[PDB]
């Protein structure tokens, strides 16, 4: 099941930024469910919402920026707007609210782990996290970076924490063609097979060698390979034999 | 372009306002025609399916297709030979066949489109945001047209409702589906169909496809299952700033039957559907295709038969000409539904300032 | 914050306050409880009113309109977005401000609508509506030339009162039956009918017929009219012949009986269309041909 609230309270405040997601227009204008202060609905009038076709758009599925005017912290009353909001920080709230849906995608492994409350789950999170640093998809690289934010709390399920680390956490092909006609032989294979490693190395049938080497970041792969093939080339024109690289 | 004319039958000394006859068969296509288009109209020119609405989406598709198709040039610019491109293709889909107020406006709104968007500016860039806004338009003015259509017919339709429609309104036929399957009601739905088009035809077998209770319909009579009728849609195509509408087949005698017996009748339509332009007759502006609907003896359109029906020119002297499209009347539909939810075919022009 | 109550207290007043008015009054008060500025409070709240309204409703639609009209007015009066006191004011003051506009609509109606009387011209008024009486009334001070006519009405004897009120005039009084009115079509000159109710183009609510009517006077080639002050503008149309919410159950082919228990049944609302009238009297200056649709479509936007 998909609740709890965003931030540490239930009710937003006075020019604070949220995101909307529009289900229903006319009449009123728009009653309508926030992704970044509760699933609650928040309410904007026939006015707010529009500056500049205005009824052709806006039904399900489109997000609107809009500031909180009034709030009623008694039963359940948010009012909203949309003409307040310039296109100065605008970029910034998307960013912001970007981050706040990475953090809840984040929180979705604890929930189906162990068959739990989530809005439980999300608090016992956001007690190191959303707390003291700040915003938590930050403190999040932090940790998995260098372990510095879950230090604060203990953990009721390492294993998920694992998990959600390894979560959170390029194969090049080479091909070698072996046809001796010297003396020794199978040394010599060995000899080479040494050469190019390092790292995993799988045999097929009998003439060809593949090797499959790990990039570090993206570009590099002919700096090993390369020299592995001379060397290979090196070791077996001595003797009176033969190979081959296509 | 390529080749004109050269074309038998007479000129006819009764109805003449448009001009009769064309490209079918392909000899000598030029470079840089795109292939989508001249498909296009070859379906056109034996078409069954297409009526109005889906036939402006699909060009809509096949230019987003040539804009996908087409980068900017090193020697002319992007706005340089674009339009005239553009024009000949209009001109092509005019020789084929005549065409609907729905593609002029689209085709209005595409050339707006290009004289907002400088030339200096970032070539992928532009294209990149051009294509999401034409995305936009299409589900804004077709789509979401749509479904403000359906939402007006569901406050206003009665607890289970026996419904009578002409044509391929592609539009209503959706609706029809829906009232069937989404919201569950009883579907009582009677189409009638005439003899040059089997559309009222398809859209039974469609019906049945779902699994809809179809009264299937022709020429000779329609009083017979009236005299029970209780509410009726006509089939649509355009719309006048007169009140009036131009329309396909008999659905104006259906729509005078309507008047005369019981209860008037009601159209649905898009936003974009209305014109500027105005007439009141079936004389004004004629719809033409090939005698040769009617000379195939009945039943299936491809058969090749040895009998007794050819003659256009062999015998002494006989004509065999007829009408697609024709003059519905304006007291009798008082309804007209669009993205502007209500109003009335009186207020023949009311949305046209508003856009 | 209470509405039956309020409708229980109006029913057969109306006379010095129009009956919609006091409801308009009411709703205006109701809102000026939760705060205007609190959309989140106060919208829902209007909703639920109209609801209550709705079901406290048999044969009206003409509540509901007002209501709607409150709620256009209201969504109109934040378009300012500067200071939010001064539009919850003029919002707080907009409701006794109705009920005074309606005597200046009043006094604007015996300016512009007494220029139509003529030389021997028979005037037969329909419904209850008390603006169309009013000009009357106004037309009868002036003295031009003329004839007042009422009708066999039948809700809870509407007609006998109408005919009973005239009689206080002194005007000379004969009566029209619902069925006898099929004679009329020359002698009395122009058919006037009162409205309680005025929709997108040409639709009107009155009372137990005016299709008919409108038929007639068609048939005849006869000015047709449609009579009223200012507070009911709808966003309606029906489909058929005749389409409305109703209380009193159309074609209803009463049970099988010996003794008599329930059998007044049938259409007890008409509706008229675009084509049969001819003139549209109300006191926003001098419109006609389809004005109320274009004032309808430049405040919804919808």
């Amino acid at each position: 099941t998909s609740h709890c609230r965003f931030y540490e309270n239930k009710y937003p405040e006075i020019d604070d930024i949220v995101m909307v997601n529009v289900q229903q227009i006319a009449e009123m204008g728009a009653y309508v469910k926030l992704l970044e202060y509760d699933n609650i609905e928040g309410m904007i009038l026939l006015s707010e919402l529009s500056r500049r076709s205005i009824q052709k758009l806006i039904r399900v599925g489109k997000n609107d920026v809009a500031v909180v005017l009034r709030v009623d912290k008694e039963k359940g009353y948010i009012d909203l707007s949309k003409r307040r909001v310039s296109s100065e920080d605008i970029i910034k709230c998307e960013e912001k609210y970007q981050k706040s849906k990475t953090v809840h995608s984040i929180l979705r492994y604890c929930a189906e782990k162990f068959q739990i409350p989530l809005e439980e789950l999300y608090k016992t999170i956001a007690w190191p996290l959303s707390r003291k640093f700040g915003h938590a998809y930050e403190a999040f690289k932090l940790s998995i970076i260098d372990e510095t934010v879950w230090e604060g709390i203990e953990p009721p399920s390492k294993d998920v924490l694992d998990e959600l680390k390894n979560y959170i956490s390029v194969k090049i092909r080479a091909d070698v063609e072996v046809s001796c006609f010297s003396y020794e032989g199978i040394d010599a294979i060995k000899d080479a097979l040494k050469s190019a490693e390092d790292v995993k190395v799988k045999l097929v049938a009998a003439p060809l060698y593949v090797l499959t080497t790990q990039a570090l970041d993206k570009q590099k792969g002919i700096e090993q390979l390369e020299s592995a093939i001379e060397k290979i080339t090196e070791v077996i024109t001595k003797y009176g034999g033969v190979c081959n690289i296509t | 372009p390529g080749i004109s004319s050269v074309i038998p039958t007479v000129l006819e000394q009764s109805f003449d306002n448009s001009s009769l006859i064309s490209v079918k068969e392909l000899l000598l296509n030029k470079d840089l025609i795109h292939p989508s288009i001249l498909l296009l109209t070859s379906h056109l020119a034996h078409y069954k399916i297409v009526g109005s609405i889906p036939r402006c989406i699909a060009m809509l598709e096949v230019f987003q297709i040539v804009i996908k198709d087409y980068q900017t040039p090193k020697g002319t610019t992007l706005s340089r030979n674009l339009t005239s491109y553009l024009s000949h293709q209009i001109d092509l889909l005019k020789k084929a066949r005549p065409l609907s107020v729905t593609m002029g406006n689209a085709i209005r709104w595409l050339k707006q489109e290009i004289s907002l968007i400088d030339p200096s500016t970032p070539d992928k860039a532009a294209k990149k945001d051009l294509c999401e806004k034409i995305g936009q338009f299409a589900k804004e003015k077709i789509e979401l047209a749509d479904q403000l259509i359906i939402d007006n017919a569901s406050t206003q339709i009665e607890e289970s409702t026996t419904i009578v429609t002409y044509g391929s309104s592609k539009v209503l036929t959706e609706l029809l589906l829906h009232n069937a399957i989404s919201l569950k009601k009883n579907i009582k739905v009677i189409v009638v169909d005439s003899r040059p088009l089997f559309e009222g035809r398809k859209m039974a077998e469609t019906l049945r496809n779902a699994g809809v209770n179809v009264m299937y319909a022709l020429i000779t009579s329609l009083d017979t299952i009236f005299n029970d009728v209780d509410y009726v849609f006509l089939g649509a195509h355009s719309i006048l700033s007169n009140g009036f509408l131009y329309s396909r087949a008999g659905t104006a005698m259906l729509a005078m039957s309507a008047k005369r017996r019981n209860i008037p009748v009601l159209v649905c339509c898009e936003s974009l559907k209305f014109s500027q332009r105005v007439q009141l007759d079936s004389v004004t502006f004629n719809e033409l295709a090939d005698p040769n609907d009617l000379v195939n003896i009945d039943y299936e359109n491809p058969v090749e038969r040895r009998g007794n029906k050819g003659a256009l020119l062999n015998q002494f002297i006989k004509e065999r000409k007829f009408e697609k499209k024709k003059l519905a009347m304006e007291n009798k539909p008082k309804g007209n539904k669009i993205g502007g939810k209500k109003g009335s075919e009186g207020e023949s022009k009311d949305a046209s300032n508003e856009e | 914050f209470n509405i039956t109550e309020t409708y229980l207290r109006f029913l057969e007043e109306d006379t010095e306050m129009t009956m919609p008015i006091a409801a308009i009054e009411a709703l205006v008060t109701l809102l000026r409880i939760k705060t205007p500025e609190t959309a989140a409070e106060m919208i829902n709240t209007i909703k639920s009113s109209t609801e209550e309204l709705i079901k406290s409703i048999p044969n009206s639609v003409s509540l509901r309109a007002g209501c709607d009209i409150f709620m256009r007015f209201v969504l109109r009066n934040l378009h300012l977005y500067g200071d939010w006191e001064n539009c919850k004011q003029h919002l707080i003051e907009n409701g006794q401000l109705f009920v005074s506009r309606a005597k200046k609509s009043r006094n604007k109606i015996a300016e512009i609508g007494v220029d139509f009387i003529a030389d021997d011209d028979i005037i037969l008024v329909h419904g209850y509506s008390r603006a169309v009486f009013s000009l009357l009334n106004h037309a009868a001070n002036k003295f031009i030339r003329f004839r007042c006519v009422v009708t066999e009405s039948r809700p809870s004897k509407q007609g006998n009162q109408l005919y009973t009120l005239l009689e206080q005039k002194g005007i000379p009084v004969t009566l029209i039956v619902d069925s006898a009115v099929g004679a009329v079509i020359d002698k009395v000159d122009k058919v006037f009918v009162g409205a309680e109710g005025v929709a997108e183009s040409g639709g009107i609510i009155n009372l137990v017929g005016t299709y008919s009517v409108g038929v007639l006077a068609h048939n005849a080639r006869k000015p047709f009219y449609v009579v009223t002050e200012s507070h009911k503008f709808v966003r309606m149309f029906p489909l058929s012949s005749d389409d409305l919410p109703m209380a009193g159950p159309p074609l209803d082919f009463t049970r099988r009986t010996d003794d008599l228990e329930d059998a007044l049944r049938g259409p007890t609302i008409d509706y008229t269309a675009q084509e049969y009238i001819t003139a549209l009297i109300t006191d926003l200056g001098v419109l006609t041909p389809s004005a109320v649709s274009e004032e309808l479509i430049k405040m919804w936007y919808d």
